């Protein structure tokens, strides 16, 4: 028991700011295994069409040598100390973290600095990584779900660089030089906009000391006022389809507007995703499932799988569904999807909102386990809020949700919106866009 | 066009308000078109119809 | 079954364990095709009878106290081998431009300093890449293969540990006409390590690797639940990781050399799958 | 806190809210430097062919 | 799933009217079939009104038609509607036949 | 698919979603009002 006191007993993230504009944050816990990361607000959204795929290629050459320990001494020392290095880059954010132990920590922070700022760039490296990343694009022309997301963003944010992918087009990647990558490093990886966050058995003043050694004395100095700022992206709302009739399955995604990050509409739409969310056909008890969309999709075998989901971005986002199905059941899947949406919109009842509250509490608590997801949520929250709001206030904002505000938000963001519809595969029996728009509301 | 926006937000959201709007507008449109039809039809001739020589006679 | 065996590596694991045992460790985690719909509820009832006894049950609770769970377990639980080594090969033509060859011998039981020695041995030979999109600056198998064949490959060690027995070896995902040089280069690399060419800083780096992997294995509280439950049911009771890691890095180097000698000098088993037109069978190995 | 100043064929957009002077590209600064170089060379040769006391008459503008 | 896809009336209505796979490059020439149907139901309705006001007797037929056109309220508009709707029915008919020979749908 | 993005529809759109900085939020209301006003006026005419 004492579960409310258990949410009161959640440890707090000590957040401070180092003198170069550095945003530092720490969770001092009882685990000797720790995780230390750097988060950077430089995605493909700041890239242009001739700068597309910059940060991805920088990520692939952030680890392949430096001016201090070139080529293989970095990997040799890290694998000599048993730490695991990981990195990802998105359209908006880019993270570099190390999963290590409490007695490998200062070498980890020092080599993290050496990875971030001291990137020397040869030409055998750019040739080799150009070839291998073009092989990567050739191989990831097969993983269907990321292609669906790329088609969806490209048809959703037409003109803004949010429609671009992380890797960008292959043709700009296969023709660059050192100079544009150097401009990327000089313009984007900047001490005022970067966040050092760590979690584990290590003191906040100890990490303060390590930052005062290494991350005090970074660049901290912009170029001739050539600085990025979030332009308000123009969500058009349209549809793209890629008919290709040699595939066994079909992938259909649909999306509507986003809440952004600030309003509690994000909380209400996470309640909506806790209502529906995911289903895969490797489960049990299918004929008795709680979500009625899953009930119909088991009882009549509509799809292979689905998930209704949220993705957010700076002051915007996409909200909706992605499903994998055979070509003979696209129409009924979409019909029951619209039916479940309008049942949430016009008939927000008691027990479904109760179950959504419980499922969203469970989803948040299950998301917060392990040092890496917690520190990752810390870093991306401080790049989206300026604060890590603790879980008690999260529970308060969940507890301030009733079905009335739910159907208010559902009338605001679902009731006759202009969608983005991406179809991929054998999509002959995809319903037409005007029929989908007519099915976005039923008058009866 | 800001006045058209609150017009959408008042009279085109649901079905009941929309239906009441189009019914009341249909009756007022009936009223206005019948008055306009009477006016144009008894305004174009002015020397033939039954009205003037039904009040003068 | 379709969802699980969409990967080739599941076939690799299952035909490997079918290739090393004449007995109960060669059973499958999944149902065969011909047995589908040909099961009885009678075998299910008998299985529930003589397998779900009170003698084989471990109840672990992370987040609840001792006596409440203890009292519920008292109130509602009143209800009451030695797989031999087969030896040989299993070859399956699959032909997907991915030659898969797992080369495995028998190692040791579970919960021993010898098992710690085999874990140190596979951290010497090479583990999963510490750096995502890295280039594996420690595994001499990786270096000998990249010296040999300039193709995208995958050479990985392997250590399955069990109560009665246990398996050790390595595994190659390689090209069609470039498999044998990779496999034989790894074989002679393990031979020249087993000769007595062992580096003490590589021993300490493998100690770092094994300590870090075992400490990162209990990051998730469900993973810590798994470790605590399997340890309390396997060895009788849980032991805290301090003295366990102490016995992990308190092993010797002659254990590693003799373990590699046992692996190479012992008779090998293998699972080979794919377009195997240039695969060395046994005598070429 | 405003309807954001629509531009038109009479509505001259003032240089305060462009808003293209926010996400300035480095190549756009290079274009500004090239513009400075063009004006520098042209005013330089103007002051060459303008301050000559030996010269008598007009400036002979080729662009006009 | 769907009332339209399980109820037997709406199965025929769905596979004939709603989800009917039609080509997309069609000008005003394919409107004529629906116009023949609308003229069909319209002429049936006007003939129904006429048969509610007509007598087929050679002594009284002409006077009955005159009674329709003059005495009966709007019987003149219904008579003119039936006659000119038959005329436009022939117009749409010959346009439909000319289309079926011109674009070459006569292979069916 | 990396080489796949849209062609422009600047020839076709209404002037509210013409500039690439203006949001689609406020441009929804007047657009929906204009279209649904046309539909409602057509409905009143056909009904009368
Ligand atoms: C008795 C009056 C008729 C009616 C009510 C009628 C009804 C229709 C309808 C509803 C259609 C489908 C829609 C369209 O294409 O306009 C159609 C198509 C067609 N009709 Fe008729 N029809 C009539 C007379 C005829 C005649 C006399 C012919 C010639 C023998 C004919 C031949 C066709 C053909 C060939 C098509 C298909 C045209 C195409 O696919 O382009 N119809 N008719
Ligand atoms: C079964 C339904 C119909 C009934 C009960 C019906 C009834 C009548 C009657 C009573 C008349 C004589 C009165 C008059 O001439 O206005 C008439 C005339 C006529 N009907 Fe019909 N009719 C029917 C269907 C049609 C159809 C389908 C057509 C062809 C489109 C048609 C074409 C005509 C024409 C051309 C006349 C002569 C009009 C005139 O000379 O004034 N009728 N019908």
């Amino acid at each position: 028991a004492t579960y409310a006191q258990a949410l009161q007993s959640v440890p707090e993230t000590q957040v401070s700011q180092l003198d170069n504009g550095l945003r530092v944050a720490s969770e001092q816990s009882s685990q000797p295994t720790c995780t230390v990361g750097v988060w950077i607000d430089a995605g493909s959204r700041y890239e242009t069409e001739k700068n597309n795929g910059a940060g991805y290629f920088v990520e692939h050459l952030a680890f392949k040598g430096t001016k201090n320990r070139p080529g293989n001494a970095l990997e040799k020392e890290v694998e000599s100390m048993g730490a695991h290095l990981n990195a990802y880059s998105t359209r908006e954010h880019t993270a570099y973290y190390i999963k290590a132990l409490s007695k490998d920590l200062p070498k980890a922070v020092e080599l993290l600095a050496d990875i971030v700022q001291n990137c020397s760039l040869e030409d055998s490296q750019i040739e080799k990584e150009r070839d291998v990343i073009l092989q990567e694009l050739q191989e990831n022309d097969t993983s269907m779900r990321d292609v669906v997301f790329n088609y969806l963003h490209a048809t959703a944010f037409q003109g803004t660089p949010l429609a671009q992918s992380v890797e960008g087009p292959s043709e700009n990647v296969r023709k660059l030089s050192r100079a544009d990558l150097t401009e990327y490093l000089s313009r984007h990886y900047k001490a005022p906009r970067m966040v050092l966050a760590a979690a584990g058995g290590l003191e906040h003043r100890q990490l303060l000391d390590l930052a005062q050694k290494h991350f005090s004395g970074l660049s901290g100095t912009y170029d001739e006022d050539a600085v990025p700022t979030l332009t308000p992206c123009r969500f058009t709302g349209s549809e793209i389809r890629h008919r290709e009739d040699g595939l066994p399955l079909a992938h259909v995604a649909i999306a509507v507007e986003g809440p952004g990050w600030a309003n509690p509409d994000n909380v209400a739409l996470q309640v909506a995703n806790a209502i529906i969310g995911h289903y895969d056909c490797t489960y049990g008890g299918g004929m008795h499932l709680s979500s009625p969309l899953a009930s119909v999709a088991v009882t009549n075998k509509l799809c292979q799988s689905f998930q209704t989901f949220n993705i957010c971005y700076a002051d915007t986002g996409l909200l909706g569904a992605h499903f994998v199905c055979d070509h003979m059941s696209i129409d009924d899947m979409m019909f029951v999807l619209q039916g479940q949406w309008m049942r949430l919109c016009t008939s927000a009842t008691e027990s479904e909102v109760v179950r959504g509250k419980n499922l969203l509490r469970n989803a948040l608590v299950s998301h917060l386990d392990g040092t890496t997801p917690v520190c990752e949520d810390i870093g991306r929250s401080l790049l989206t809020y300026g604060r890590r709001i603790p879980l008690a206030e999260w529970e308060s904002r969940i507890a301030e949700v009733d079905a009335r505000v739910v159907r208010e938000v559902c009338s605001k963001y679902f009731y006759d919106q202009c969608p983005a519809v991406a179809g991929f595969g054998p999509i002959e029996q995809l319903p037409d866009y005007n029929r989908i728009r007519s099915g976005m509301f039923w008058l009866r | 066009p800001t006045l058209t926006a609150r017009l959408y937000s008042l009279l085109f959201r649901r079905t009941s308000t929309f239906a009441l709007t189009i019914v009341v507008g249909a009756l007022f449109f009936e009223r206005a078109f019948d008055q306009g039809a009477d006016a144009i039809y008894e305004h174009i001739n002015e020397g033939k119809l039954w009205k003037h020589i039904k009040h003068k006679y | 079954k379709a969802v699980a065996f969409q990967n080739p590596q599941a076939h690799v694991i299952e035909n490997l364990h079918a290739a090393a045992y004449r007995n109960a460790l060669a059973n499958s985690l999944y149902c065969p095709d011909y047995r589908i719909g040909k099961v009885t509820p009678d075998e299910l009832h008998d299985y529930v009878q003589n397998h779900f006894t009170s003698a084989r049950m471990a109840l672990i609770g992370l987040g609840v106290s001792h006596p409440v769970l203890k009292q519920v377990a008292e109130q509602f639980l009143n209800i009451r081998a030695k797989a031999k080594y087969r030896g040989g090969e299993i070859r399956e033509q699959n032909g997907d431009s991915l030659v898969h060859a797992a080369l495995v011998a028998e190692s040791a039981a579970i919960g021993s300093a010898e098992a710690n020695a085999f874990s140190v041995l596979q951290h010497v030979l090479g583990a999963g890449p510490h750096v995502k999109r890295g280039s594996n600056a420690t595994s001499s198998l990786y270096q000998a293969v990249a010296k040999g064949v300039h193709q995208p490959f995958d050479v990985s060690a392997f250590n399955a540990s069990y109560s009665d027995s246990g398996l050790f070896g390595f595994y190659t995902i390689s090209q069609a006409a470039s498999a044998g040089d990779v496999i034989k280069a790894a074989y002679n690399q393990v031979k020249t390590i087993a000769q007595g060419n062992l580096s003490n800083p590589d021993v300490q780096a493998a100690k770092n690797k094994l300590k870090a992997g075992y400490l990162m294995s209990v990051e998730s509280s469900e993973g810590f639940l798994d470790e605590v439950g399997c340890q309390a049911l396997a060895a009788g009771s849980y032991t805290p990781p301090s003295t366990v890691l102490q016995q992990i890095d308190a092993v010797a180097d002659a254990d590693v050399i003799n373990a590699a000698k046992k692996f190479v000098s012992g008779r090998k088993s293998m699972a080979a799958s794919g377009n195997l037109g240039h695969t060395p069978f046994i005598d070429e190995l | 806190s405003f309807p954001k100043y629509e531009p038109s064929r009479l509505a001259s957009l003032p240089t305060t809210l462009d808003p293209a002077e926010y996400d300035i590209s480095s190549e756009t600064r290079k274009a500004q430097a090239e513009r400075l170089a063009i004006r520098s060379r042209l005013k330089r040769e103007y002051q060459l062919q303008y301050n000559d006391p030996s010269r008598r008459g007009v400036v002979e503008d080729p662009a006009l | 799933i769907n009332i339209r896809k399980t109820h037997p009336l709406m199965k025929i209505v769905n596979n004939a009217f709603i989800d009917l796979p039609a080509p997309s490059n069609i000008s005003s020439w394919w409107n004529f079939g629906s116009l023949l149907g609308i003229c069909l139901i319209l002429q049936i309705l006007t003939g129904l009104f006429l048969a509610m006001h007509y007598t087929p007797d050679t002594t009284t037929a002409f006077s009955s038609v005159t009674h329709i056109c003059r005495d009966v309220n709007y019987g003149w508009i219904i008579r003119y509607m039936h006659a000119n709707g038959a005329s436009m029915f022939f117009i749409c008919l010959f346009m439909h036949v000319g289309r079926g020979l011109y674009y070459g749908s006569y292979t069916f | 698919h990396t080489d796949i993005k849209v062609p422009d529809f600047s020839d076709y759109r209404r002037p509210e979603v013409l500039d690439s900085t203006k949001s689609s939020k406020e441009s929804s209301e007047a657009r929906k009002g204009f279209s649904y006003l046309i539909t409602a006026t057509t409905t009143v005419g056909v009904a009368y």
